[PDB]
């Protein structure tokens, strides 16, 4: 006799993503050689950590000039992947392909200004539950840093990640817990003689990013 | 190695599931990523 | 249990500067664990602070006791509730926040009265229906009855399906006291006992400083 | 035993009391890993069917006891009867990625579809009930006092949108059916069996032939 | 060649309860943690055992309050699991997914009067095959407990199970042998000025209690 | 940390500067042999088929991350909903082969057909983008200087015809499906969300059933 | 664990056929249920 065998309902219909492999029909191939290839990656997270690709401002610009009046709020967007503001970055572009995300999102400010052109400024993280700081002084109870222009043009600050569950959405869709996470707050507070200068803005994976389950949904 | 999850071994031969690759004589990224500065360039206080 | 015409089943709590004494104890109910479980996870990326001068009582009236209730008679009590003091202010410095509750209840008239009060700490309390209430005693809870005791202490940790919380969209405990067996006051009870609650936050945590008004 | 009522430490006497003797028990049925582990038949939506668990009727063995818990945790199968391929997209997902075959797709092979589906939501933890809202850009929710009516408001409420294990579509879907995997429940909350008119509820139960 | 295999006619088919897993489609997915949560239950009867629910008597209420008359029956219903005193029970409403049981069923009765209000009573397991007793004197013969009121409120009493068979049903059809197991008698022997006064009754799984054969009725 | 901006040498800093603490990633899935490691519907011509990885849409999982690489190496499988029988043929092949039988040619079996292949191009690597010819008669390739406009002259270049992993023919080819195998990738490449009308990009998100 | 009853191991890995559970750092009503005073308060005669 020959072995009994039980062919199962339910079970193999082609999945767009199992984990099995095809049968082989075409044997024996040996390719040209290409061990080491520069610019090899891996991980889409190193290059999104090793490249801060830039914001962008009102005006389709990356950067955000230092203003000369009262205002000073150089900038106010949602700590959301799908900002306007972010949607220019390799990491929104990488996000979109993801359903969650954790950890640290790091922002790079880099001064542009002449040597005769000095500024302070101030970027705090506004969590959700109540309404953004509109001045510096509201906002110093956030998570916040001051900086101000010299030797070094550029300045790089971690935004936390806190939020109620572990994990948060990449995508948005009216402003929810899972979805929006509260506000990054750039403001001056002063400046001698910057009165035009751009100061321009970067964004890179901080070392706990993570993005995880992949979803394919139209977009680019 | 990328998505596949099966425990037994494949019943073909790696000759003929893939091409089979050849030598002469992560990687650039990740070397890239590791290689940046975490630090502080100021003198700290408090 | 101890002692003629009334009794040495005697307890002190303290949560902070603060204390009760009864003299009528009976023990206290630990619900669903011992201790809380981790307190600082990946969530608040390290940045959650404890903040010990909010962990004392603070007292509220819930109902009264009369002889007309009947079984089934509840008074539910979300927590948190509104607080005037430095835990009520944290809940407005702060985004995300996480606590258990050291709960105390009274209802004092004296061992001249009859019926029976069940105390219990509810989880996500949205409905109850009548049946329902025959198994309240699946959640903590401990009784006041007359003729043995005056108070009820229960004692719980935080619990939810995220490790800290906003409190300004959920409450994740819900105090309630129900009538089990109506009120009886003979000719010596008291003619009816208003119910008390002396409630501590414990283990309180808090994560996300917020903007002032400024 | 005499004990104290109002203690709620548990006391479980035996008939040892009176001179009887307490007998082994083998309680492998009321495990909650394995009651849970069984498929149980939802009425499907024709096209997209969002993963929930609470679509389970309140009234079934899995309904029942999923409802006599406050936070649970397992993973997933479903077994599903349809016309065209189905897609599956995890917690998170836009609705419109429904419609993209890279996400796990899988083609028509009858009689129905059976797929193993990971746990996907956000949180460490789910919940049959919860007592509070996911919208933010509203107004807070008040600290409710007073008896059983005050509960009334909580009605119009939807459980929060991050609890589901993702969604699936096909061109019709007829037959769902859901299966807890490794099952894990935490706070019991009442479990309520029917209710006689009769001194006694008595049913036809299945006896032989003539 | 290949290997040959016979597949076998009436093998195959999905089954609701069956012991055999689905093929997966999407890897490597990593859970947030959830080790130390508050509450956890394995086994339902752990819970039915640590926590009893109280009985329903006539009214809708949970006690029974102690006549002053003659008649010194406070209660008297069947040893079914389908008992209208037992439906609003933890106990009845696992029960109802089983369609069989053994072992130990235990009652609690806490008295609620005040200091001045004292009482004895009585309660005996009734066997079938017989009228229940209707007067303590008759039901002194079965298998009984008396008790009286003082310091502790409560009185715990393990009914024994005791058939025929070794195990009996869950439900209940028309008065049967593996159906119907005789009565539980709560009598009153006197009182002392206890008049008006409620005892209340609970109950819980003992601790050799069974539940066996998963069922699904319709039912809640 | 303040840092020299022009220098273009990664600076990360973490929550620890002002008293944070960075925790543990899992980053399985933005792994490229994992997530090019899927399949990805094409539109099929009727007849004849190149295989090209070029032909799946950019806006795809598959598509954004393929042209996010300049050079890439990866095997093949394909699965191919066709009439008759399908032949594929090596990289190199004269088209007119597409009619031979020994080669590669499977047989009709509902409902697909699912074939590994090799990487067949005579090239170390393949480009998703490449700034040349590959027809020699010709005049030479000019050495452009300008600003944007400059590479407007290039945009009826088509990809050397050495980039391809063969062909398959079959009498009608209803559905084309390619799922990379063991993919390498090198040089990044931009990668573009949907640009927002608004501050932020909103979508119905999969939410529980009411 | 539950209602499963293969006596051979999945053809699939660990990693493929669930979720992984991550640690950070029955169970109550077990021990509940065990903690139950089972004796007797009073004395006992005979």
């Amino acid at each position: 006799g020959i072995f009994p065998v039980a062919c199962s309902d339910g079970y193999g219909g082609l999945v767009t993503t199992d984990p099995k492999t095809a049968d082989p029909v075409y044997g024996k191939v040996f390719n040209p050689p290409r061990n080491q290839l520069p610019g090899r990656f891996t991980n889409l997270l190193d290059v999104a950590e090793a490249c801060p690709t830039f914001l962008r401002f009102e005006g389709g610009v990356p950067y955000v000039t230092t203003k000369t009046d009262s205002d000073r709020v150089l900038a106010q967007f949602d700590m959301s992947l799908a900002a306007k503001h972010m949607s220019n970055t390799f990491l929104a572009g990488l996000a979109q392909y993801y359903t969650q995300y954790s950890g640290t999102i790091n922002l790079h400010f880099m001064f542009t200004g002449p040597t005769d052109a000095k500024a302070r400024y101030m970027v705090a993280y506004a969590p959700p539950g109540m309404e953004p700081p509109k001045t510096p002084e509201a906002a110093a109870h956030c998570i916040h840093a001051e900086w101000d222009t010299g030797l070094n043009s550029k300045f790089t600050f971690s935004i936390p990640y806190l939020s109620a569950a572990d994990y948060t959405y990449t995508a948005s869709d009216v402003a929810e817990t899972t979805n929006v996470q509260g506000w990054v707050c750039l403001f001056q507070i002063t400046h001698g003689k910057a009165d035009g200068d751009a100061l321009v803005v970067l964004a890179s994976a901080g070392k706990d990013f993570e993005l995880r389950l992949p979803v394919d949904a139209r977009a680019e | 190695s990328g998505n596949t999850g099966s425990i037994i071994n494949n019943y073909y031969m790696q000759q003929y599931q893939n091409s089979m690759d050849t030598q002469l004589g992560n990687d650039w990224f990740s070397k890239l990523a590791s290689s940046a500065f975490s630090g502080l360039f100021g003198a700290l206080l408090a | 249990e101890e002692t003629t015409l009334l009794e040495d089943r005697i307890l002190t709590t303290r949560n902070g500067h603060t204390t009760s004494t009864t003299q009528s104890s009976v023990g206290v109910t630990y619900g669903y664990a011992t201790a809380e479980d981790f307190v600082s996870g990946p969530n608040t990326s390290g940045l959650e602070t404890r903040v010990v001068q909010a962990e004392r009582f603070f007292k509220t009236h819930l109902f009264d006791w009369v002889t007309s209730d009947s079984f089934g008679r509840c008074h539910l009590l979300e927590l948190p509730t509104d607080h005037k003091g430095v835990y009520g202010s944290l809940t407005d410095s702060y985004a995300y926040m996480r606590n258990g509750w050291d709960v105390e209840v009274t209802a004092v008239g004296n061992q001249f009265n009859g019926g029976c009060l069940l105390v219990a700490m509810v989880p996500e309390l949205c409905s109850i229906q009548k049946r329902e209430l025959y198994q309240l005693t699946l959640f903590p809870h401990q009784f006041i009855n007359p003729r043995t005791n005056m108070t009820a202490h229960i004692t719980v940790p935080f619990v939810g399906v995220n490790r800290y919380d906003q409190y300004k969209v959920h409450k994740p405990w819900t105090l309630v006291v129900m009538v089990v067996a109506p009120l009886t006051v003979n000719t010596e009870g008291a003619p009816q006992i208003k119910v008390y609650a002396n409630i501590a936050p414990t283990n309180v945590h808090v994560a996300g400083e917020f903007p002032s008004k400024e | 035993t005499t004990s104290a009522g109002e203690s709620a430490d548990p006391v479980t006497t035996t008939v040892e009391n009176y001179g009887g003797e307490t007998q082994i028990q083998r309680r492998q049925h009321t495990d909650v890993s394995f009651i849970m582990d069984r498929f149980v038949k939802v009425t499907p939506q024709n096209q997209i069917n969002i993963l929930d668990l609470m679509q389970v009727p309140s009234h079934t063995l899995v309904g029942g006891l999923l409802r006599a818990s406050t936070y649970y945790f397992s993973d997933l199968e479903i077994a599903v009867k349809h016309e065209g391929d189905l897609t599956w997209v995890p917690n998170g997902a836009p609705e419109k990625a429904l419609d993209n075959t890279t996400n796990p797709t899988a083609y028509h092979k009858a009689p129905l579809t059976r797929l193993a589906l990971p746990y996907t939501a956000p949180h460490r933890v789910l919940a049959t009930v919860y007592n509070g809202e996911c919208r933010y850009s509203r107004n807070a929710v008040p600290n409710l006092r007073g008896d059983l009516q005050v509960l009334a408001q909580k009605v119009a409420r939807t459980l929060p949108t991050s609890f589901n294990y993702g969604a699936i579509k096909a061109t019709r879907v007829t037959e769902l059916l859901y299966r807890m995997k490794r099952a894990e429940t935490y706070c019991p909350r009442p479990l309520l069996a029917i209710h006689p008119t009769e001194a006694r509820h008595k049913q036809k139960i299945v006896a032989p032939v003539k």
